[PDB]
């Protein structure tokens, strides 16, 4: 498919140094998709990445359980962050195939671009 | 044959055991560290633990082996792993970023170098200024920096420690700190128990004959004395940067420890939560897939 222009949802460091994406609405995205579903998608991604970097009890328990084995357990077990990046990828592809592809837009997984931006590709 | 994503991945890193490793090019001193650790621990386990197990409690060599296996696992995990490298900007995204930059710069005075490309953010009620990287063609995310040796922007950069043979960033700083701590413990342990062995065996045979039996004891004493005199100071320095939640690259700049003493926005105002977030928190995976399949 041919490309008409690319916009990027820059990262947001306001709350901290943890993965959280900005909620600003692009100017080029106007007349192509209603702001409600875009805000929803960004909010769901924000909540997922918050569940990823969420400190507390589970994270510290898993860390200590790994340190009890000289960090040799990460050769066989998938860590929490990957166990939620899988959900992030699944949600992104399903949301794309559901609502984004009909409008002529593509939503990429931020794990490809280095967890820095979201490369929304506008087609014509 | 398949074309993995590491033979094309730019940078000055080395990839062995098929790509599942990532180390610097100047890994000369890494072999020296490995040989020193292994040789001293084998000298111990072969000339002093035997005696201290036959004629003392049999827990000494088992505990020493536990400490040594921990130290080796953490050192190999610090060296082999990916220190959190940021992938370079693709041509279109870099072009778009630089377009925004030049559009925001406006008319530049002639004969004067354009002002440094600096973006200012608000992190935890604090003014934080990122800096452009003319090689990666991105804006360095907060706490990131550029290793001039490896030539790839490491995330939460600390320093390019060659004694472990790899950068030290975010994904392998807990392992580096635990390797340093366990090596300091193992050094204090081997030193104390070698002194105990010499005393307990000289009380039975004498000093000259004990020394003439194995010079491995004085060899290990020298090695452990110098290794302690360095590594203990190192771990004392790091136990105060894993608590205030700072990085060596920032302490060198003297930003938070200087005239201003303004709060580092990445901290938490505590020492327990900081230690927990830096040591036992959650870490991201490798953001550049190396075992990926290129077209
Ligand atoms: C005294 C000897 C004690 C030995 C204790 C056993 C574990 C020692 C460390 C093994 C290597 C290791 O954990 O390396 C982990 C990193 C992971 O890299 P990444 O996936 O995070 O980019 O790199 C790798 O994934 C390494 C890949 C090659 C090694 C595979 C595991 C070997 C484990 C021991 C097998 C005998
Ligand atoms: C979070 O998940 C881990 C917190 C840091 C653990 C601190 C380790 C202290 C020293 C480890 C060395 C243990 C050697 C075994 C014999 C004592
Ligand atoms: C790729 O470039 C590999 C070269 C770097 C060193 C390779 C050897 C790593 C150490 C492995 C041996 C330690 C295990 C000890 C077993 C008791
Ligand atoms: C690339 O060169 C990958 C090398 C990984 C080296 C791992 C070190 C081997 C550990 C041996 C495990 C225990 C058996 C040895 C006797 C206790
Ligand atoms: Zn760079
Ligand atoms: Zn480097």
């Amino acid at each position: 498919a041919p490309v008409s222009g690319k916009v990027f949802i820059q990262r947001d460091y306001s709350s901290g140094t943890r993965c959280q994406f900005q909620t600003k609405f692009p100017a080029e995205l106007e007349n192509r998709i209603d702001r409600q579903q875009f805000e929803e998608t960004v909010r769901t991604l924000n909540n997922l990445y918050a569940e990823a970097e969420k400190l507390g009890g589970q994270s510290y328990l898993e860390g200590c359980l790994a340190c009890l084995t000289a960090y040799t357990i990460f050769l066989c077990m998938e860590t929490h962050y990957e166990k939620v990046l899988k959900k992030v990828s699944k949600y992104i592809q399903e949301q794309n195939e559901k609502i984004y592809a009909p409008q002529g837009l593509l939503l990429t997984d931020p794990i490809e671009r280095g967890l820095r931006v979201i490369e929304i590709t506008i087609y014509e | 044959k398949v074309t993995r994503k590491w033979e094309k991945l730019p940078g000055r890193n080395t990839f062995c055991c098929d790509g599942r490793v990532m180390m610097a090019r100047q890994k000369g001193i890494f072999y020296l560290t490995l040989f020193l650790i292994l040789g001293t621990c084998t000298l111990f386990f072969a000339f002093e633990c035997r005696y201290l197990a036959v004629q003392l409690s049999p827990a000494i060599p088992v505990f020493a082996a536990m400490l040594f296996l921990f130290s080796m696992a953490t050192l190999l995990r610090t060296s082999f792993s990916d220190p959190g490298v940021i992938p370079r900007a693709l041509p279109d995204e870099a072009a778009f970023i630089e377009m925004e930059i030049e559009a925001t710069n406006g008319a530049v005075p002639q004969g004067q170098r354009p002002p440094p490309r600096i973006k200012n953010f608000q992190i935890n009620n604090q003014i934080v200024k990122l800096k452009y990287c003319y090689t990666c063609k991105i804006f360095r995310p907060p706490r990131a920096s550029h290793c001039s040796i490896c030539d790839n922007c490491v995330e939460r950069f600390d320093h390019h420690c060659p004694w472990v043979g790899n950068c030290v960033g975010k994904r392998n700083y807990r392992y580096f700190y635990l390797f340093i701590l366990s090596l300091s413990l193992l050094t204090i342990y081997v030193f104390a128990f070698n002194i105990v062995y010499v005393a307990l065996k000289s009380l039975k045979i004498g000093f000259l004959e004990t020394l003439k039996e194995t010079p491995g004891t004085v060899l290990e004493v020298l090695i452990c004395f110098f290794t302690l005199w360095s590594v203990v100071g190192l771990t004392g320095f790091h136990t105060f940067l894993v608590a205030l939640n700072q990085t060596t690259n920032e302490d060198i700049k003297g930003s938070w420890t200087g005239k201003n003493r303004v709060q580092n926005p990445y901290s938490h105002g505590n020492i327990v939560k900081n230690c927990c977030e830096v040591l036992c928190g959650p870490l991201p995976p490798s953001v550049l897939d190396r075992r990926g399949i290129l077209p």
